[PDB]
């Protein structure tokens, strides 16, 4: 409940709602990735790191169900 | 390991088939010849050198690369490396290590 409740005071503290199912996470893999190509330097691989990263939420989310993370 | 996040026993299939493609291309890029004893000696030294480098004895790299390519020459191809024995004595300095024909 302290979850269900707090979730609502999240809406009170800052009204807005994204989309779950790792969906919110997936966006970064795309968006952030583009802002790395046109970034050049060494911050292209570091930022590409946030592509390598957010992929976990959907991966474990889905793998925890038995579906192929790939 | 990272890839394992995804079945393993299949990953072996790739590394044995894909690194086989690599194994293949590496043969293509290879450079054969020559087979003239005139040219050989000049390659064998280059090999002995590249190998003898990075080893305490690199200092006089040539001195050794010569030692090697010689003993290898005697006994055509391909003979066991058991007749040419590497004996060693504690004698002042380095590079006093010659090859002996007896």
């Amino acid at each position: 409940l302290h979850d269900s409740l707090c979730v609502v005071r999240n809406l009170v503290k800052d009204s807005r709602v994204v989309y779950g199912g790792g969906a919110a996470e997936v966006t970064m893999s795309l968006a952030v990735s583009e802002e790395a190509d046109k970034q050049r330097g060494i911050d292209q691989y570091a930022f590409r790191g946030f592509a390598q990263a957010l992929d976990t939420i959907p991966m474990t989310l889905a793998e925890n169900s038995g579906l192929d993370p790939i | 390991e990272k890839l394992i996040d995804i079945h393993p026993q299949t990953i072996i299939e790739g590394y044995r088939l894909a690194s086989a493609a690599a194994l293949d291309a590496l043969t293509k890029a290879a450079v054969d010849n020559s087979h003239d004893k005139t040219m050989f000696r000049e390659d064998l030294i280059h090999i002995a050198k590249t190998t003898l480098s990075s080893k305490i004895l690199s200092q006089d790299k040539d001195h050794f690369a010569e030692l090697a390519t010689n003993a290898i020459l005697r006994l055509k191809g391909s003979t066991n490396l058991e007749h040419i024995q590497i004996i060693k004595i504690l004698g002042g300095k380095l590079s006093d290590s010659f090859l002996d024909e007896g």
